[PDB]
RNA sequence: UACUAAGUGGAAAAGGAUGUGAAAGUGCUAAAACAGCAAGGAUGUUGGCUUAGAAGCAGCCAUCGUUUAAAGAGUGCGUAA
């Protein structure tokens, strides 16, 4: 099992895979085939590295707290937790939650709601 | 303390009194990611997987005026899988998952005021 | 180096450290304190070593008090000098610590750092130290 | 082995024992063997 | 009647130590104690600045939250990371 970082538009390289015996050249088409709906965005892949050779792969969502920056209309958050700069309402928070529900292992949607507050507290954005 | 233990035994005894199906499982070699997956695949309030204490389960069983389950809860690792209304689909789901697992034991449970054996659990799915 | 700004008399008689505890007996500014179990003469050099030790092992918000002060001076005749021809010149300043005087106290940081801080302060001093807390 | 007048554990794995009426410190790391406690 | 296992007695300090005896309190325990053994020990994610890079284990912005029995922005080792 390997959590490897590959660009969505450029995933053909990577020597580490070759150490396990994965058929890299046959599988390059599979890597590129199902990521064209999210071109440009960086999308890592989880690989079920094993000796069966029928390596099932799963894509993964871009890491969180960059859409928090986008919604806060600021490039980089405050360098002090006490200092509050960005403000985010519940509507922008809920759009992020339903977007990020795919990668999250929470059963309910309110659990995903309070994930946005949790990363925003780390980011320093007041939850209004 | 003792009062919390008394409260705990009372409520679990009430839950198993108002329930209709129970099955016991072990906690040998399955991941927490897999544990969250089982919770989401069930997604039914009637179906509930829980880690119970072996001692607390027997004492709640004494208060439930049932018999014969004692052999299950002796020198073993115990899970509780309570099902409300329909339990066949819950048993079918858990059976499919253990087949998807690597290794697993499976200990006798309780349903419909009757008890079963290991092979009887194999056919209850 | 703690030192009195001026003194009326350069060469005073030495002050005994034998006896019980006159003042500075109970923690009254902080709430943990470094008590002594053996009266001895300790000089301003040991205070500065102990104070610097506490400050280095302190945090960003801890606060400390220094109770004892080296009021009394001591002299030392120059080497290779035969007895006579008056008393020697003052050399070093010493604080008189009796059995039971609280030397250092600390507050406003968790207990473990304070216990450790008092330990490093007491290893710099000749007296046999002991930890005490403040009465409620 | 380090011979010191005072011996104390260096890492949480160091364990104090008393062998041949002498207290020593043994540990997985051989740089932390102490004696003459 | 107790104590010492050091020939202490029959010379010594700062400091160090699961030597041993006595006493006074406090926590859990046959609704199971402690050690050990057998299992799991998570997700967002590898959070984000930051750093060539750190993303469980460089300094940080701090020192998140759910599922859940439990899980830590991790316990270390360790990986350029
Ligand atoms: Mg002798
Ligand atoms: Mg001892
Ligand atoms: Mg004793
Ligand atoms: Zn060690």
């Amino acid at each position: 099992i390997a959590k490897i970082n590959l660009l969505g538009g450029q995933a053909k390289p990577g020597p580490a895979l070759a150490s396990v015996g994965i058929n890299m050249g046959e599988f390059t088409k599979q890597f590129n085939e199902k990521t064209k709906d999210k071109q440009g965005e960086m999308i890592p892949c989880v690989i079920t590295a094993y000796n069966d050779k029928s390596f099932d792969f799963i894509l993964k969502t871009t890491p969180v707290s960059i859409l928090l920056k986008q919604a806060a209309k600021l490039e980089k958050g405050a360098k002090n937790a006490k200092t509050i700069v960005g403000k985010i309402t519940m509507a922008k928070a809920k759009e992020i939650a339903q977007y990020k529900l795919v990668d999250l292992n929470a059963n309910t949607v309110e659990a995903a709601l309070k994930m946005v507050l949790g990363t925003a507290k780390q980011m320093g954005i007041e939850v209004i | 303390a003792k009062k919390d233990k008394a409260q705990q035994v009372a409520d679990v005894s009430h839950l198993l009194s108002t329930s209709a199906g129970f099955v016991i499982f072990d906690y040998t070699s399955m991941s927490a990611i897999e544990a969250t997956s089982i919770r989401k695949k069930l997604f039914k309030n009637g179906s509930k997987i829980k880690v119970i204490k072996n001692n607390i389960l027997r004492r709640a069983l004494k208060a439930g005026k049932f018999e014969g389950i004692d052999e299950t809860a002796i020198k073993g690792k115990l899970a509780v899988a309570v099902g409300v209304n329909e339990i066949v689909e819950t048993l079918k789901a858990v059976d499919g998952v253990v087949k998807a697992k690597e290794a697993m034991n499976f200990v006798c449970g309780y349903f419909d005021n009757r008890a079963f054996n290991s092979a009887d659990l194999e056919k209850i799915a | 180096m703690l030192q009195p700004k001026r003194t009326k008399y350069r060469k005073p008689h030495n002050v005994s450290y034998e006896g019980k505890a006159k003042g500075n007996s109970y923690v009254a500014f902080g709430e943990y304190g470094l008590v002594a179990t053996k009266g001895n003469w300790i000089d301003a050099r040991a205070i500065e070593s102990a104070r610097i030790a506490i400050s280095k092992c302190l945090g960003k918000t801890g606060k400390m008090w220094i109770r004892i002060f080296p009021h009394m001076s001591k002299t030392k005749k120059p080497l290779e000098v035969r007895m006579g021809s008056g008393k020697g010149n003052p050399e070093f300043w010493v604080a008189v610590v009796k059995q039971g005087t609280v030397m250092f106290e600390v507050a406003n940081i968790p207990e473990s750092q304070m216990i450790k801080a008092l330990t490093r302060a007491g290893h710099k001093l000749p007296v046999t130290w002991k930890i005490l807390k403040r009465e409620e | 082995m380090k011979v010191r007048a005072s011996v104390k554990p260096i890492c949480k794995d160091c364990k104090i024992i008393k062998r041949h009426q002498i207290v020593r410190v043994i540990c997985k790391t051989q740089k932390h063997k102490q004696r003459q406690g």
